[PDB]
RNA sequence: CCCC
RNA sequence: CCCC
RNA sequence: CCCC
């Protein structure tokens, strides 16, 4: 609280484009199309997928595609003053944005009068909960098998006196002079695309520009994680089958 | 390695046939899920380490009979054999009176029931049915009086609680619990 | 809808087997899947507990903080029970306020707790008149593959007996372990025609939702029970199913040594 | 507080085994189907039934067998201290496991795609009002007509100074050992089996089994004052019929 | 005394004849509902104490027109004379053209119309309707435009507000309040 | 629109003795059914009541408690009037929420007590600004035949007019009748074009939802009048009805010398 | 605080007199995306409507086969008030959208448009005493600027009561220690009042009292009126002066 | 569907003009339409202000009132920022708040006033820890053409400077003029292609609601962002539009400061 | 609550 | 409200 | 919350 920089390393001790210590799991869950469960340091999420699956009981279908839903719930004992069930303002707004990522990236023109559907429970929220559970819902995504364009994966930049920080922690929120969610397309094992992107906090154009670019690092670095555990799913239904 | 996420560049167009698994956008094929990657004839296809099954031609399949018309029964096609993640194109189907059996029937009323839950083979497109076969089938009827489930016996079907007897096209697997 | 067809199907299956004496995992009829207990699951929270039983797994935390007593009870803490079966713990689960299955299953977990007197309500008194601790408990299914209430009067009663009280902090002494005095555990039965199967699991569901609960303390003392479902009880079936049913809880309990 | 049985009885003076003072009338509703007002103790419900009648949404129908909604409902003067309108957790419950026990007796199968809404009202409420509620929709189904295996009866039993007693009154509830409320189905004038089942309490084995053997004696007294509201309704239709003769 | 309770003992299934108000099960016969036991000719049944209507041939019928085609008239019935209960059998019953005044009609818009109330006589079942009878027909129609109940001017019917006349198959309680 | 082809034709009989100048059950154009109001229905209330109004049967409870006063008034204490119209009478009661009707009802009735000032609040003070005794009024209708309006408005008064104060219960002295200075009753006629029908039935009721209601104190002052519906009220007909219901509403009021 | 005297020497607390109404602004026709609109001044009262249709309805279960069905919400923003009030419904706003909806399903021409729906929304921006009547007045405007087919029109005034004397018009101050408050509403046919479409009251009136408040809102009613009239010349100058360009 | 459909074709050119690199109403691609501050629309209500921008027009008004500050800061007041797109801007919007575009709008614009600390909510403060200002500040969409957002965010800054602090009223001393330091202003661009828009249109809109928002401050530092719908933004575009906005936002302040 |  |  |  007296101040957020000490040295050149934050008050866990991490670098300034150092990520947090991530672990990602595909396939968790027995009654799902799809699933995940990572955590961001002390972030613990887990994502869910259902679909396609008919939309009802009517009338919701678009006849031409498929409706994406996202419903991001946080838990009561996530947090520290235990939240009470049900949507925030924050929650039914995190969710449109969260949703409307997928819906770049997702071929829904594939699956027409149909739901894909994704839940997120967050179980211990930090600092960056709503950026692990995009990474969470984009495993469960590929792990359901759901035709898409690329892979989304999302992180924080934050600032913290003066300087920027990749995936800021609590106290950095809590006293630092922004925060900026980005999440991106990743295609060809390069980020391409803006899916997500939501800045607030004072920051020059100049700052903004270079926030961008420290963003795009920790990307590729969380994605590399999450194709090691698709891989590691890939794996299990090889060996599965092999039996 | 010929592991692939989506999003992973596979080629140019006018160099490989896009397949299953497989898009294209600015004359490049991709991966749009994760799979192994296999090439075959210039066809690249991806082996999805989760398919969506899709009906078609030739597939068994498990329907409800929804609506009882003439010469023609409306079966709710729900289930794919052989995979337990529910279809993309399940819907409606017909199961017309000259594929409900190899013999001759009349009065399709006489071989499926409504409500009936039955096991049928797709002969054509848009879920068109047959039942022809032996194994294809009803297999689980309601009494079309009190409601309960139907025992068969026989050739025929009977109701325990109230004794009725109903007649039908019946999948050896009727009362089997396995289709 | 569409699901309903291949949860009738495989009704008949299960009814095939109970017909020639069977559960189609070869269970006995008196015996529940491996259950595994794992405390501390979630950092933050006072307790915290993850119960696997058979692939049904269900988390429960536990927040505490002070509070305002009840006007008609004073000298007693506050115990709240609640539960979400979120959209994803099921292909059947709508989101929004707690349906009607969400809300019996708490206040069953909450009456084998309330009436076993498992905590000490007592003792969580801070200011006799308006200053009071408030326990609340907080199921959340994850995996729901049959009896998730069993699972979550099971990791319940683990939260509770791993749980810290926040003094420090809300500036009230030290962090001490919260006096946890009794066991309260459930088992569950699928009754069907004149036959029970003890911890049911999604698939021997699709006969029915038909069950009987019986909760009891760590003396064998029956604490809390409940019949549900549209059905007829057998009285001889209610005698049977009695014993057999605080035998379980007896077993369940062994599972909470754990060395 | 001091003691709730003192030289074998209870503070309102009943015996272990002795029933609080019911009165039921059945036909008391000119809109419903059929209704029944009842009194058990300081409980004072009013049961009406409605239907079979159309169903909408048209989704919510069941096209073999008819629906059944049951809402027991608290008016805000039936309580010590004032009740806001409206649902909670103890009513949506209570309302899920008093359908069932419907569910399991009216003759569903006979009403395709129908509903048969069940409406009880607790008026004045002290300890027992679930059982007093389902007796009262018992009469009410009966004078509706309704289909039925069998009558539903309902007593709750409970545990006071280590003494098991039926009928619970209301200094009982809040300082015993125990409550347990039970519904019967009753067919051919005996009790056949369970339909309404819950406990919340300390018993021994021993007294579980105990305790049926208590609510069933105390079931079928109640059982017999059922039966003659209903014999009273009839006596009366077939008096009316008289009287347009005259 | 005749007088039985739902759930009461009538005799074995082998003795007599399950009728109305009579449930059988586990080879005894049981009353369903509280009332008379009447047992003529092996045949035992119990009068409710509050019947619940069941339409059948024979029985006089009230509904509105819900749909008109060109061979047909789609009815919604709703109550059967005699009780003011609900009839369990409720639902759409059908008027076809001949079945409409003992001579020929072109069209059922000569007889019926949309909105229009009824008062039928049941021909057969799912309520197969008649109106041939004086006493049946329309009771209260609508003017085709400015939508005002008409009234009835001999033989035949025109709106007050509007003037415009129409001819409908006119039951002689027509405006009467009673039917 | 089932349930409503019966009704339409009962619409029509209503007319067609209108027409004759007639009712369906001899009732001339300004007579209100057979009544009944029973006081002390409901014992663990503090005060209750329950009025018959032909077939027609609502009952009322009331309830204190004290309370936090209106910000604005420190001085005097709170009357809150609510109406539950559960599907206990009439098919066309669904469960939930309060809908427009339900509400209404609570309002005119409210209205008429809070208007006509028949309970002195400024006496039902216990602290100034601070503790004030609350006045709970809970309407509950039991079989609809018609005029849950009036009936409420006829029980909520008897309600009233006998509650005892929970003074002992709430360590705050001796219970003591709360204080009735007045007598609102209220009367709802049913207006058909230029015709007017004074405490309709529910079957007169098929014509339509249109009503004028007039609500009067003691002195025969008007106190709070309601039209509802969709029609057009004449003003020549107005000006009978008036004269009709301040008069109608007198000889009910002598009803409650029970 | 109370004036505890309002009226003075035969003039209120604002300087009206018995029957004078507040001073009245109604420009037709001011939103771009409504069928019809129309603000509307009444004293302090600042109000604004609506109105869409005939058009389509969902549910559809709620549409009716032979006429149109009508629809108002009348809607008071938080800061109208005096201390900002909760958006969204209380019971009294919807006992007033019963009511304001009632007036005008007396009025509008239901039957030309079967299967649809006239809906109407009305919106008081500054809140004061007779609100419920800025907004219906505003509504008439809002309706006939959008053409539905009406009977006639519909004006509205409030009759209050102070110092034992009727008031035309009533402000808050005598709404708040005046001695009674009564709504009406009429249509208006052949710049004649012909009925009374909307009546509520609350307070202590005699009999004689009410009919004098009668002929008193009926001079205001013709008053206003004229005011309506004028706000629909002016728009069917506009459209004119459009195309004629 | 079936206003859809109209909308579609409409689509069709608007497109067929950004195929010609110009738009439907010759306006350039930096540059807002007619812009309109009215304060003091709402007297009685210690702020107000009323935002025509093109057809698009919104009120806001700012209240006020004594109240407790959150557990967290004793130290300063606060500000609630809600929004209401009523049927009356538009058919489509629902009737009963709050639906979800409502909560964003809101939010942006919450973000931007309270991300400016265009505001002292220290100099707020009745007493510490018990008492402080609490700003209402509530949107009310009148009249969509589009971009009710941008619209928003002036009118609440406009609101917010011409609020009267209603000290007096409440017994804490003379009235002022309230404190505001910074002053915030959005750009909403509409993105299509590689190519972004304005400021949108009703019509425009027609294309999607994939939209681009950034709000600066005074000193032209970025204070709040927000993508928004379902599209990917390519950087090269976001580099521009984050230029093209810096300096949208400063002839609008001149609009602003006469 | 009522009122606006 | 705002954060989580 | 729990009971009523
Ligand atoms: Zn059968
Ligand atoms: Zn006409």
């Amino acid at each position: 609280p007296e101040k957020l920089i000490v040295d050149g390393l934050r008050l866990d001790g991490r670098k300034f484009d150092e990520l947090r210590p991530i672990k990602i799991e595909a396939s968790v869950l027995k009654r799902a199309d799809g699933s995940c469960y990572l955590e961001m340091g002390k972030n613990k999420v887990i994502a869910a997928v259902f679909g396609p699956r008919e939309v009802h009981p009517e009338h919701l279908q678009d006849p031409s595609k498929a409706i994406i839903r996202y419903r991001y719930n946080m838990a009561p004992f996530s947090v520290e003053e235990r939240k009470r069930p049900g949507p925030d303002r924050r929650s039914i707004e995190i969710s449109k944005v969260s949703k409307e990522a997928f819906e770049a990236v997702i071929m829904k023109e594939l699956f027409p009068r149909s739901a894909i559907d994704i839940f997120v429970e967050v179980l211990q929220a930090d600092a960056g909960s709503r950026t692990a559970c995009l990474n969470a819902a984009s495993v469960a995504l590929v792990d359901a098998g759901v035709p898409m364009k690329g892979m989304i994966t999302s992180v924080a930049v934050g600032k913290a006196d003066g300087q920027l920080v990749l995936d800021p922690m609590k106290e950095e929120d809590n006293f630092g002079e922004a925060d900026m969610p980005f999440a991106f397309l990743i295609r060809n094992g390069k980020i391409e695309s803006i899916a997500l992107l939501q800045m607030d906090g004072r920051m020059t154009r100049d700052e903004v520009k270079q926030a961008i670019e420290l963003a795009k690092k920790g990307a590729l670095q969380i994605y590399e994680m999450q194709r090691e555990a698709i891989l590691r799913r890939y794996i299990e239904v090889g060996e599965e089958m092999d039996e | 390695m010929r592991f692939v996420m989506p999003g992973d560049r596979i080629g140019s167009a006018e160099e490989y046939v896009k397949g299953e698994g497989v898009y294209e956008e600015g004359g490049e094929l991709f991966a749009a899920v994760a799979g192994k990657l296999i090439i075959k004839d210039r066809v690249a296809k991806v082996e999805s380490i989760s398919p969506i099954p899709e009906i078609v031609k030739g597939d068994v399949v498990l329907g409800r009979v929804v609506d009882l018309r003439n010469s023609i029964a409306l079966i709710e096609v729900s289930s794919k054999k052989g995979e337990n993640r529910g279809p993309s194109n399940r819907g409606i189907g017909i199961l017309h009176v000259s594929n409900v059996d190899e013999g001759y029937v009349k009065e399709i009323s006489e071989a499926v029931g409504y409500l009936d839950i039955l096991k049928a083979r797709v002969i054509g497109d848009n879920l068109r049915l047959s039942t022809k076969e032996e194994e294809m089938g009803v297999l689980r009827a309601l009494c079309s009086n009190c409601k309960t489930e139907m025992v068969r016996e026989g050739d025929i079907l009977k109701c325990p609680e109230c004794g009725r007897v109903e007649k039908r096209k019946i999948s050896t697997d009727y009362g089997k619990g396995e289709w | 809808m569409p699901e309903d067809i291949l949860v009738d199907i495989k009704r008949d299956y299960v009814l095939s087997k109970l017909r020639d004496n069977e559960r189609i995992d070869g269970r006995g009829f008196d015996e529940f899947r491996k259950v595994e207990i794992i405390p501390n699951v979630i950092e933050k929270a006072e307790g915290s507990a993850l119960v696997k039983l058979g692939d049904t797994q269900v988390v429960v935390g536990v927040k505490m903080q002070p509070g305002e007593p009840a006007p008609d009870t004073p000298d007693r803490g506050v115990i709240i029970v609640n539960a979400e079966l979120v959209p994803l713990a099921s292909p059947t689960f709508e989101p929004g306020p707690p349906d009607e299955n969400s809300i019996e299953l708490a206040r069953v977990v909450d009456r084998g707790i309330r009436e076993s007197e498992a905590v000490d309500l007592s003792k969580l008194v801070i200011e006799e008149g308006e200053k009071v601790w408030i326990v609340f408990v907080d199921i959340h299914a994850l995996d729901d593959d049959g009896n998730l209430l069993d699972a979550s009067a099971l990791a319940a009663i683990a939260a509770l007996m791993n749980t810290k009280v926040p003094a420090e902090r809300f500036d009230l002494g030290e962090d001490y372990l919260l006096p946890v005095r009794d066991l309260p555990v459930s088992v569950t039965s699928l009754i069907v025609g004149n036959k029970y199967l003890v911890d049911p699991s999604r698939e021997e569901m699709s006969v029915g939702d038909t069950t009987l609960t019986i909760t009891t303390d760590k003396d064998d003392n029956v604490v809390a029970m409940q019949k549900s479902g549209g059905y007829l009880l057998d009285e001889k079936l209610f005698d049977e199913l009695l014993d057999v049913s605080i035998n379980c809880a007896r077993k369940l309990r062994e599972k909470f040594k754990e060395i």
